[PDB]
């Protein structure tokens, strides 16, 4: 979620932890929604 | 035969050995020096 | 390694085993016998 992965954010080791980043390095890459999850809750509270 | 250091090198007794580093792949008892490099953190590298 | 108080049984417990020795000595192993000091004193005769 909020998709935002720091770069020097995974660096060694901690790329396990994250799967994430994994893929990151992997070729694979999740995009991030135009609809953050903000701005869907906000639509969402919108509807609501 | 004529072990003497007098004789020329061709003919001469030798100072030599052969050894095997070998390419066959197999498990490996010995293989050649790895090098390496300073720890480069932080930076986006290709590392060993 | 560890800690235990009874002879006759294996523990219900669970600890993993972790690697000493990792040799590439080739040999293969189809029996073993295990090593054991017996004693002997004043007492024993001492007859090998």
């Amino acid at each position: 979620a909020g998709f935002i992965k720091q770069y020097g954010d995974c660096l060694g080791d901690i790329a396990a932890r994250d799967l994430i980043c994994a893929q990151k390095f992997n070729g694979l890459t999740v995009l991030p929604p135009l609809l953050t999850d903000e701005m869907i809750a906000q639509y969402t509270s919108a509807l609501l | 035969y004529g072990f003497q250091p007098t004789n020329g090198v061709g003919y001469q007794p030798y100072r030599v050995v052969v050894l095997s580093f070998e390419l066959l792949h197999a498990p490996a008892t010995v293989c050649g020096p790895k090098k390496s490099t300073n720890l480069v953190k932080n930076k986006c590298v290709n590392f060993n | 390694h560890t800690p235990i108080n009874l002879v006759r049984d294996l523990p219900q417990g669970f600890s993993a085993l972790e690697p000493l020795v990792d040799l590439p000595i080739g040999i293969n192993i189809t029996r073993f016998q295990t090593l054991l000091a017996l004693h002997r004193s004043y007492l024993t005769p001492g007859d090998s």
